[PDB]
RNA sequence: UAAUUGCGAUAACGAACGAGACCUUAACCUGCUAAAUAGCCCGUAUUGCCUUGGCAGUACGCCGGCUUCUUAGAGGGACUAUCGGCUCAAGCCGAUGGAAGUUUGAGGCAAUAACAGGUCUGUGAUGCCCUUAGAUGUUCUGGGCCGCACGCGCGCUACACUGACAGAGCCAGCGAGUACUCCCUUGGCCGAGAGGCCCGGGUAAUCUUGUUAAACUCUGUCGUGCUGGGGAUAGAGCAUUGCAAUUAUUGCUCUUCAACGAGGAAUCCCUAGUAAGCGCAAGUCAUCAGCUUGCGUUGAUUACGUCCCUGCCCUUUGUACACACC
């Protein structure tokens, strides 16, 4: 179970394009990606939004390399 | 025979030129003191009783 | 309370149902006891002296239950399967004359009639009544 | 004008451009006030050919199965002869439509 | 090998004398010991039933099982 | 009324088997225990199980279930559970009349004394057999007594006038005690003579 | 009105429909009682449903069923299965659920199987099974 | 890590195929849109039994109500989410919840470079060579491809009591079907049996069809004897298909009653609704399946590993090999 650079390339640039808009609930985060994205597939969404809301739960403790937002 | 029972407490790697024989850390379960290891042919997990015909013989590495 | 066919165990029920044509004692035999297979599919006859009246006490039990039935259903009801040497074994039909003939004979008892508007044979007012009657013979019988 | 009951049978290969035909046929017919029964949904038939891939014999063996499927949905309203012909008109590819009175 | 279908005094007496004690009798046991067929063991099986000298633990088409009264 | 007149017998008291209740377990020795598995009452062995998706998920389940299904093998036997459940039953009913304990008293004392408690394993020498003489896992050892019972029944009445509702009832009877006329003790001896070699 | 709720139950290919009506601790299987369907020594698999709740909660349902597909001992699986999510629907509607919550932990507690279906099915195959031909010399 | 899948280190930076994504299918929805070619509740008529007020069936309703079960559309649902323990990171192990936690399960498609692999007997795809009116063209009669001291491979039926035989009980799923001539076939009668005759339904969720299949379950007979286990071999008779049945096409009745007691050196397949057992449908088809492609029923023992054998992938290293250890 690990995640391609389409999956993890993606989640990156989500993150800092819109940091404030989405947050450490999965459920929410699933809903706001699909607004903002063009995803062909639900499965694939599903999977984006399960790596950046993972993302955020250890930003939350210090900042991590290779994330900068505003 | 003055059977012995000991006890396991830990799992170290499987040995054998096929894997059969797996090499365990077993516990004497009367003087908690004195600490062995054996060598069992099928499948072990942590806290199992094991029952020693003989208790002088260890196994290699 | 009352009781019907489908109150009572059908092993017992069926062979109440033979003791009971014995006291009667009217069921129309045409001779072919004794010669006949009762099936292409086997080789000997059934073993029990008073087969004719046994399987067709189970047979007006059936019809009880079911609304529409003729000989060709009957044919493949009964039917099983042939060893046919050393080949694999298939499934294949009862003998047409026995099933058919029992329950012509049937038919002047008074048991079960025929049923031309769509075909088959269908239970008949008084014959269902008279098979609800030997019910009570083992209900309370316990 | 007597009413006669039509029943109308559609048949195709494709599922997005049939499902569309009826949507807009139940609506040209309800806006006209007409008594609309159901678009029923008849079972897909599914036939299939399954053939070996070599043509000479030589090598493994190996079998590849082709598929095709059929949908019907066919539908009934109860409405007069003359006016159920404008009703039908302007269908695209792929659908096949059947009349029956019904009478 | 072969035993005796027929049933004489010097194998009846063997029954009413010994079953009194036996703790199973099954159709096994009087092909062993009584030294009878099978299907005199299920004939001589069945008439002493209604004697009242033993009693059924289960029936069934396959094996039967008796004990003592 | 709309249950049997028998079971209402038994509605009353503790939950238990047809006949037996599963109260009064033997205490005779350890190492043995947390793989027979009793705490969880069963009327009849048969269920559809999911104990073979994990490693030690088949530890806890019944032993007649583990009993019973090793009962059905050799092609004709297979998938024919509903033979195997009238088998143990009327074998538990015919061990019931020749000794007053408890038919399950019987196959649990069975099963704990027909398991080798060393063999000697395969390692290699160009030829040659450097037999070790491990030891046994408790897992192990009831997996493989419960095949040398089975085994032994199914021998014996290969042939045979007795049938296999007795042979297995006489066997478990004879390996409650050292009988040594039993299959699955002829069997667990020799080996464990043969480790002792090894040594 | 009359007080009924419908539940069914599934296995491999055996479908049971139940509908449980308000009655007097009636029930009756394909029109039989519970003393007719099912093979002798396959009976018990259908009681365990009421001896772990009590016979003195069937005071006044009444259960009818129908079942179809499948074969012997595929059906008294789903039967069974019926039983037990009829008594705890009907609970749910019409009475306390305190009952229903204590009739469901108890329930699933001795067996979860018999409130939930096991998903199996058979996986076609190009050579049997799972099982290939025999080689000749590998 | 299932993976050149990633975390990262970096004389390299940025990219293109393969993997993954994706498509079909198997598991979940008492929520939406619905349905007499799919069902249920209800209401009439009506039957039996207790009689109660009941219980079990029948026939009808076409705007009486409804969609749990059946059916196919639009969408929802799993992401490893939450919790605990290792780690800087990517990740891994266990538990709870849940229809579902191996990539959820099983498939389809699938890179660069190659082989003197197979096919001219699939093709009115094709070069060259050959014969072309005593034809290697085509067509009609007859025969052969099946001929048997012997060796080898893919299968079928068995060596029995965990069985055979006799009566009764009684449960599936995927599919196929009528022409310029009858294709699947219900019902009725005759017939030991296989079969025969007369009305009739269905171009098909409408009729055959609930395809009430087999194993299996209950009650009996036989009793360890190659015997009622086993059905090879062979005689006679009665039938169906076709223009034609001998070297028997196949089917039915009576009689004949072989070898074969779990199989040597060797050797193949397989991890959960899976192995094995048993049957059904389709393909070829006037008739003939012991074969193949699919479907369901019953349903386990054992591992959750290692590189010892037979092989595969990457790196360091040696070479007198390059048709490359044959
Ligand atoms: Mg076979
Ligand atoms: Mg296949
Ligand atoms: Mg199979
Ligand atoms: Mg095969
Ligand atoms: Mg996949
Ligand atoms: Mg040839
Ligand atoms: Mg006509
Ligand atoms: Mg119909
Ligand atoms: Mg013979
Ligand atoms: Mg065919
Ligand atoms: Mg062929
Ligand atoms: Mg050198
Ligand atoms: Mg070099």
């Amino acid at each position: 179970r690990v995640r391609t650079k389409t999956v993890k390339k993606s989640a990156k640039v989500i993150i800092e394009k819109y940091y404030p808009r989405l947050t450490l609930d999965f459920e929410t985060n699933k809903r706001v990606c699909d607004e903002i994205a063009v995803i062909s597939s639900k499965r694939l969404r599903n999977k984006i939004a399960g790596y950046t809301t993972h993302l955020m739960k250890r930003i939350q403790r210090g900042p991590v390399r290779g994330i900068s937002f505003k | 025979a003055p059977v012995k029972f000991v006890k396991v407490t830990r799992v170290l790697g499987r040995t054998g030129s096929r894997g059969g024989v797996t090499q365990v850390r077993v516990e004497f379960m009367d003087d908690t003191t004195r600490s062995i290891i054996r060598n069992v042919k099928g499948p072990v997990r942590e806290n199992d009783i094991l029952v020693l015909l003989e208790s002088e013989r260890e196994a290699r590495r | 309370g009352g009781v019907t066919v489908r109150d009572v165990d059908a092993h017992k029920f069926v062979a109440a149902y033979a003791a009971f044509l014995k006291r009667q004692g009217k069921l129309p035999v045409p001779g072919w006891v004794d010669t006949v297979k009762t099936g292409n599919a086997k080789e000997l006859p059934p073993q029990d002296i008073d087969w004719w009246y046994i399987r067709a006490a189970s047979v007006a039990r059936h019809v009880y239950l079911r609304k529409t039935v003729g000989v060709g259903r009957l044919r493949k009801v009964h039917g099983s399967a042939k060893n046919r040497g050393t080949r694999p074994s298939h499934h294949v039909d009862a003998s047409g004359s026995v099933d058919r003939k029992i329950m012509q004979a049937l038919e002047k008892i008074q048991v079960l009639e025929k049923d031309e508007e769509r075909g088959g044979r269908r239970i008949t007012q008084q014959g269902q009544r008279d098979l609800d009657r030997i019910a009570q013979t083992v209900a309370e019988a316990d | 004008p007597k009413v006669h009951k039509i029943r109308i049978t559609l048949t195709s290969r494709k599922v997005q451009s049939l499902e569309k035909v009826c949507q807009e046929l139940i609506e040209r017919a309800k806006n006209k006030d007409l008594r609309v029964k159901g678009p029923v949904r008849m079972p897909t038939k599914t036939l299939k050919i399954t053939t070996r891939k070599t043509p000479c014999g030589e090598g493994s063996k190996t079998w590849d199965a082709y598929e095709m499927r059929i949908h019907k949905r066919l539908i009934d309203l109860t409405a007069p002869t003359e006016i159920v012909k404008q009703i039908i008109i302007n269908i695209e590819a792929g659908v096949e439509v059947e009349v029956t009175i019904a009478a | 090998a072969q035993h005796s279908v027929i049933l004489d005094k010097a194998t009846s007496d063997k029954l009413y004398k010994d079953v009194q004690s036996y703790r199973l009798v099954t159709v096994a046991t009087l092909v062993d010991r009584l030294k009878i067929n099978g299907a005199l063991a299920r004939k001589c099986l069945k008439d002493l039933e209604e004697k009242g000298l033993i009693r059924q633990v289960v029936g069934h088409s396959k094996m039967k099982i008796y004990t003592r009264a | 009324d709309v249950l049997p007149k028998e079971v209402l017998a038994e509605v009353g008291s503790v939950k238990l088997f047809n006949r037996w209740s599963y109260d009064d377990i033997e205490i005779r020795d350890i190492s043995l225990t947390d793989y027979i598995q009793i705490r969880a009452p069963v009327y009849i062995p048969h269920s559809a199980g999911r104990y073979a998706v994990k490693r030690f998920r088949k530890a806890n389940c019944p032993i007649i279930e583990r009993l019973t299904n090793s009962l059905m093998m050799h092609g004709r036997n297979n998938g024919k559970k509903l033979m195997a459940v009238r088998i143990v039953a009327h074998a538990f009913e015919i061990i019931h009349l020749m000794t007053d304990q408890n038919p399950i008293q019987v196959a649990v004392d069975a099963i704990v004394n027909c398991g080798p408690r060393e063999d000697s394993t395969r390692i290699g020498s160009a030829g040659t057999v450097r037999r070790q003489a491990v030891d046994v896992s408790p897992l192990r050892r009831v997996n493989q007594a419960i095949a040398l019972l089975t085994t032994g029944a199914r021998e014996a009445a290969f042939r045979n006038v007795k049938t296999i509702a007795e042979c297995l009832a006489e066997e478990l009877i004879n390996a409650a005690k050292g009988s040594s006329n039993s299959y699955a003790i002829k069997k667990k001896d020799e080996l464990e003579r043969v480790a002792k070699s090894n040594r | 009105s009359v007080q009924a709720v419908q539940v069914f139950g599934k296995k491999k290919n055996a479908t049971a429909v139940a509908r449980c009506v308000q009655g007097k601790g009636l029930i009756k299987v394909n029109g039989k009682p519970l003393k007719l369907f099912a093979p002798e020594i396959l009976r018990a698999k259908l009681y365990e449903p009421i001896l772990i709740l009590g016979t003195d909660k069937f005071a006044d349902v009444d259960i009818r069923i129908r079942v179809a597909g499948g074969g012997h001992t595929s059906q008294v699986y789903a039967v069974r299965q019926a039983i037990a999510k009829s008594i705890v629907a009907y609970y749910a509607k019409y009475v306390d659920e305190h009952s229903k919550n204590l009739l469901k932990q108890e329930l699933i507690q001795f067996d979860r199987s018999l409130l939930v279906a096991d998903p199996r099915r058979c996986e076609p195959k190009k050579f049997g099974g799972r099982g290939a031909r025999a080689r000749f010399q590998k």
